[PDB]
């Protein structure tokens, strides 16, 4: 990086050992935990499954289908612009609303 | 409830006899940490506790101590220093109650200790693990250790594993393990 | 015994100077007819 | 959701105090990339991130770093991803917990040159790293490797290494290296110079608690 | 469609400039195969074409 | 009456289905091992003594 041309480096740093080397022409966004910004909804199908779903319940895939098309429902509610929506679509949405959606399934009468 | 040997945690009370109040939950920490600034060895015996619910006990204790360390080290995060109150936790025959093959009753404790291995180094909590059956335990915990000490190993099924782990191993020195004499390391 | 003969085999591990420094990793080769001492 | 430290995943704020909107998607993307002129460096610090949420973060970042370049070079400045302590999150054989990442990285190793994204791997224990990633590495640099298994394992990968060049590895001194691959005219032994700058009252707490 | 690179295919125009029609299919192959006799080495050059549609390009040829 | 000719800087990448058809084979200097050992399996009349010479060929040697 010409220290003693366009090139971008991204460093996975578990042990946090690299700040001192670069402290001195080139920007130094020294990202951190709180400084970080990241949404839950950008994820793709399978990690959407991972974070919250767990497999112990033996008829869980009932819930998998419920989940997968549920969030689609919530997005088409929050995406009246878009048509023929599906789960994989990473477009804005809210999860508390789907929490209430599934809650009403307990409220069933 | 009728069991009289589990009343202490159900009925933990001072000599005054007054019931517990959430207003003060400091003393539970005090006994483990011991003191603010002076060496404090603090033993704990687990024999009397019935062998059924040991895991839950150890899990709760570890949770509390780790949280304490974390928050003091965060006050230091804003203080610009490392937490100068470090803790060491010695676990003998963990291979009894942290196996490779474990039931759910063990899982709910395993995770706790696992935590302290993977991140605790940052906040000031360290483990020491002692065993007689090396291969029996989950490779997960034993993989984190950096320094190692070995004594005589006449057994082979247990021999061949440790030879895989230790970092600076040589062929010649390794074969001395089986024929060592007592009191040698 | 066929006089006595004792053979010892060894592996290099590092280097030590006279002043006292210890540098790990070696590049040198000791020629034959040279003495071997027991570590004091 | 009540879990405090994980909050940053569910509900983030900007400087103004607003909940994130879709418009700043690109903005957060350019938190990584940044300006095309005056190229910059990014340092993720993974210590604070919990251990159970470590794989997912990295798969997500890989997805973005890959697809941005896809779309930028479709019609037509490279980026490189440096993975330290690789073996923690790319094991040879492991359960689901670390699989989520295995899939993100391997695909690049299959094909990502066209886009300008390229990887770098660092491993203190090269044997316990998985099968697929290494084979797609053009050049290799090796420092001291004392353990016995790794001698044979690394001897296998690069057969340009003579029968005898293996014995050299345990005798390597402080800051001496062996480079083999396409870039060098001839296999050679080298030395590194040092870098500048080098890398490197209970009531009170329970009140916060 | 706005793309100026891709219009040669979208808009093929002859020496006279007449519209393209199904009336003359055969002619289109004549350039690839070339003569009946006195064969010549036709050369396709793909450098100028964008690298996006090349896969779809080769198949029909 | 329609025939094909193929040229590849690195052979082992492309789908072997296409290579298997070819009957006559030409080779130049080849160094990379993963690219090397694969070819040897394809070509029909290869032997050890001649194959060993493949890597150290000079430029313009076929």
């Amino acid at each position: 990086v010409g220290i003693e041309k366009n090139s971008h480096i991204v460093i996975f740093d578990i042990h946090a050992e690299y700040a001192a080397a670069f402290n001195l022409a080139f920007t130094l966004n020294l990202l951190g935990v709180d400084n970080l910004r990241l949404p839950y909804w950008l994820m793709n199908a399978q990690e959407l499954e991972q974070i919250f779903i767990e497999s112990n319940e033996h008829n869980s895939h009932n819930q998998i289908s419920q989940f997968r098309h549920a969030v689609v429902r919530n997005k088409c509610k929050h995406n009246p612009t878009l048509t023929n929506l599906s789960f994989d679509t990473p477009v804005y949405f809210s999860i508390d609303e789907v929490v209430t959606y599934l809650e009403n399934m307990n409220n069933e009468v | 409830l009728a069991d009289p040997r589990l009343q202490f945690l159900f009925y933990p009370k001072k000599e005054d006899g007054e019931d517990l109040a959430t207003g003060d939950f400091a003393d539970v920490v005090r006994q483990f940490v011991g003191y603010m600034t002076k060496s404090n060895v603090s033993i704990i015996d687990l024999s009397g506790i019935p062998f059924e619910v040991l895991s839950i006990v150890v899990s709760l204790i570890s949770r509390m101590i780790f949280d304490f360390g974390f928050h003091y080290s965060k006050n230091r995060h804003v203080g610009g220093a490392v937490s100068d109150v470090p803790i060491l936790v010695v676990c003998e025959e963990a291979h009894n109650y942290l196996p490779r093959s474990g039931g759910a009753a063990y899982d709910a404790s395993r995770k706790s200790i696992e935590r302290i291995a993977k991140e605790g180094r940052k906040y000031g909590v360290t483990l020491m693990v002692v065993s007689q059956r090396p291969s029996e335990v989950s490779e997960t915990i034993f993989s984190q250790c950096s320094n190692f000490i070995s004594l005589r190993l006449t057994n082979a099924v247990d021999q061949t594993y440790v030879k895989s782990l230790l970092p600076d191993l040589s062929a010649g020195l390794g074969d001395l393990l089986p024929n060592l004499a007592q009191g040698e390391f | 015994h066929v006089n006595f003969r004792f053979q010892i085999d060894t592996q290099p591990i590092g280097t030590l100077s006279e002043d006292g420094e210890f540098s790990r990793g070696s590049h040198s080769l000791p020629v034959p007819t040279e003495y071997a001492y027991v570590t004091p | 959701l009540a879990d405090p430290r994980l909050q940053f995943l569910f509900y983030p704020k900007k400087e103004d105090g607003e909940d994130l909107a879709t418009g700043d998607f690109a903005d957060v993307v350019r938190q990584f990339v940044g300006y095309m002129t005056k190229s910059n460096v990014s340092i993720i610090d993974l210590s604070g991130i919990p251990f159970e949420v470590l794989s997912i973060v990295v798969s997500l970042i890989s997805r973005m770093i890959f697809d941005f370049g896809f779309h930028y070079s479709k019609n037509r400045v490279p980026i490189l991803v440096v993975c330290e302590e690789a073996h923690n999150y790319l094991p040879r054989s492991g359960g689901a917990a670390y699989d989520a990442s295995r899939k993100s990285i391997e695909r690049i190793a299959k094909e990502g040159r066209k886009y300008g994204v390229t990887l770098m791997v660092v491993s203190q224990r090269p044997s316990e790293v998985s099968e697929t990633i290494f084979s797609q590495c053009s050049n290799f640099i090796s420092l001291r490797l004392t353990n016995a298994v790794d001698q044979t394992y690394v001897k296998s990968l690069l057969p340009d290494l003579s029968a005898g060049l293996g014995d050299l590895l345990p005798n390597l001194a402080q800051g001496e290296f062996l480079i083999v691959g396409d870039a060098p005219l001839m296999p050679t032994v080298g030395h590194f110079a040092l870098p500048v700058p080098e890398p490197h009252d209970f009531d009170s707490v329970i009140d916060r608690w």
